[PDB]
């Protein structure tokens, strides 16, 4: 009889609700990860070659006609005409310090925006990696309590009684870590992963404002 | 974002604590 | 959604019991 | 006998103060969400709806033009006007850089007091996530104390005369965990939505400052030709 | 009688040390609660009241008149005449640029040092917060390996002569968790209201640095004109 | 900050406590 | 009949089997790491703390040039010197030197961040394994535990002479998570001082580059004038 | 017999071993915390008189005069001569916002390396505040594991033969928070007294920048 399937088709509803709770929420954590981990892989893969391809770059101009052989989905090109729309937006300006404070400003908040955008699913990550020990805990905790109502309605001294109702509180315990430690282990890799991508990433937009300083200095210099 | 996303382990600790306690009180009187 | 769908059957297999 | 409420009700004076402490905590965990959740969202989607408008924009003048219908309440036309008050008040200056950084300063200002005022709520729900589960801890522990001073009182030997009074101990325990589950995942809601809310405004925060700074060096040059 | 004051009485000198340096503990962190709660809600009501007064102001002299009603201990006044005085040092000076910086700077500062000064009592709070439930978990290890010294000397297995050890353990986690909990709960809303409180400071130099950018472009348009 | 980890972690306490428990279990009745 | 430290892996239950391998790989890869870091990271700091003493002599960009020349392509000493010295012949046509200094000041702090961020590599390993390990040996005392329990209920006899390997078995995984922890943890925070050492190290080398440059541009600019 | 001495006198030699390590912990934290109090007592009533009596200076060849005859070893002498050093490296230079840059980048950098650079031993009060927990831990249940081993291969089942092996091995986890709680108390009071000191030598770093760079825009501006 009591084997760990029959442990749980023996438990009392409370419990075998917190422990399929438990289950779906481990399906979400590993659905999450094999969702990202692909999509991270991808991204990163895309972007640092994007970023040796700009390597090459020497004028704002030049580093246009590099871009637009990537598609229009690619990140670099995305900043790279965030940067192009400022100076042409800008046409009518002697000032060149104010399209270089703009551009500066625009960048930052489109890597900062792209950088969010990574997020998407991680409060599910970080929230079951929090409750996920509380609700198991809870599991526990309320199997226990069964047990010693039901020592005091049958009467009886035997501890070998409890020991059942022992097993099936321990097993919400078990479940409980099993849906926190991939959680918890999977939120802390996203985040150092997203705090990489996110570097990699001001590291391009970084080049886009150099080339664009320069651009503007040589060509207001060569002006006078 | 301030997201809670840790184990704060005391709380079990302390409530593992509580079922030590309550055994080694109702074990050595059955 | 294959991500899902992955996660269901890694699982499954796991609850077989 | 009974195994929730036939135990809740012979529960000693702290334990039943405890655990009216814990569902009183349950509630107030519950109506912060109730209260902030349909505001976040009313100023979630208005906030969005009046982006969406701004973003087709090309000056802060028309900016202000398209503006003007918005309600009262509305954030971005409380930054519009606020742009056009500090050009306004500096009216007699020619320094175009002095009018930026007095701008740039004072709609981080006001972000920042909008990303207070979103946040009200949430120092109950950290607090009450927090301590919720060692204050029933506190009221089991002292549940098995007052057992054990009972037990040391008569000397039983009978394993079952302990069972209801150790239950009811752990029942607290139990209240306690139900009322922390609620406010860590109610806390990290509100810490994802505040998050991603902030952001938002100051992309329409930001746009406000783009349309300024390049309306007035456009103008400038335009003056200077 | 084995009354829970009996039950103090015959725990040993180490749990005795734990119980009553945690007591210490707990009544020093009400004594800062009551000391800093009413100090802060003197400071706060008093700076709400100048904020909106100050509010009035649309030049850095008209804040001056303003403010010279304020009393001598006035956080308010006291960032006034931090920008009166680095201009008033600074009268031979030409370079608004730098007066505007240097002025910033120290107030910038300022507005640190009063928030640095505020925080004095939460080293204690966060100190307390944290720690006193390991060593209300040290007094609990101490009561258990009492019960097995009790049993390893008497070689029988009754409750009576584990009673000591069970005993300990749960006086020193309920006197761990009686300095815990208000320790966690008092941190928070001292941080809570000094976020606040460091924040609307800002608030009201910002105000300062806005009224005297202000002037300054006012007083150079008008000596260019 | 300097991103050392300093805290006090006593998770394995947990697993001593176990074992006292079926210590209590299996040897006191 | 009898067991040992090895029999009782020989005779555990396969979720404690998987477990306990599962900590002996966490334990070989922490060993693994620091082994290959500190091999690496003594001789980076030991290299750097003798270009940072050699160029600290330096009174400009090119007397810092001729002392760096033959430090080898794989010192970042010489590779922030070059890659400062590149942001000059890039710029040549710019009669504007404040640009020349604003964009150095651009390269270099991302060239200290890359680098710094590259050093830092086994990290997420060493923190994970040092603050999880621990948890993965309680779900594995849990699962033997609750495998012991079962013994009793389908036995229906209690006796220490059943149970005693069962909790050795759950000893053992606890046993083997202590042994994968501490060296995580001891090995993570000599990295994180050494670390923190070498950004500063790193930051000021960076420093001097930048201080020597715009020094030599001013003085440049004025004997021009 | 069985008293704390008895306990230790009588365990096994890795809980023997385990209890020296701990005490070793624990003289070495108090020796750490007695080294460290003294030097920011004295650092802080030095920089204090440096601060209060440099609050008079009005021009930086004043503050100079001031700071005088402070020791060789004063942190305010030290960034005096750091802002000074600066203007006669720089003596061609026409442009006073390159003077006031380097400086304000030269005493960020001078201030952030003497808090760095005092908060020497931290990183084993850190340590020992980490792991004293764990290796106690580990003392106990490996005591425990070679009690039952004995009572496995002996039978003869009784809990008052394992007791007094149990109570010696409970003993370590407490020596383990002995040396656990003194550590993580100190580091937490050593990371806000370094905190509240580099605030201190920050303002002090502020009143050399404010005083440079005001009397060098009154000295250009009255070469007008």
């Amino acid at each position: 009889d009591l084997s760990v399937w029959g442990m749980y088709q023996h438990a009392d509803i409370v419990v075998k609700c917190v422990m399929i709770g438990l289950i779906l929420a481990s399906v979400v954590t590993w659905a999450i990860f094999f969702s990202k981990s692909v999509e991270f892989f991808n991204q990163k893969r895309r972007l640092k070659r994007e970023q040796q391809l700009l390597a090459e770059a020497r004028s704002l101009n030049q580093a246009n006609d590099i871009a637009a052989d990537f598609g229009s989905k690619s990140l670099s090109l995305h900043l790279l005409n965030e940067a192009q729309n400022e100076l042409e937006l800008s046409e009518g300006s002697d000032d060149n310090e104010g399209i270089k404070e703009r551009t500066s400003f625009r960048l930052e908040r489109r890597v900062a925006a792209v950088g969010r955008q990574m997020g998407r699913g991680n409060g599910y990550l970080a929230t079951i990696g929090a409750i996920s020990p509380f609700v198991g805990l809870f599991g526990t905790v309320w199997g226990i309590m069964n047990s010693f109502i039901g020592i005091a309605q049958t009467q009886t001294t035997n501890l070998a009684v409890v020991a059942p109702g022992i097993a099936e509180a321990l097993l919400a315990t078990a479940i409980g870590l099993v849906a926190a430690i991939p959680a918890v282990v999977i939120y802390n890799v996203f985040a150092r992963q997203i705090g990489g991508f996110k570097a990699m990433l001001g590291d391009v937009a970084a080049q886009v404002l150099l080339l664009q300083s320069r651009d503007l200095d040589l060509e207001a210099s060569a002006a006078a | 974002n301030g997201e809670m996303h840790d184990i704060n382990v005391t709380p079990f600790i302390d409530v593992m604590l509580v079922l030590l306690i309550i055994f080694m009180v109702a074990a050595p009187l059955a | 959604p294959w991500p899902t769908l992955l996660s269901v059957c890694i699982h499954g297999a796991v609850v077989a019991g």
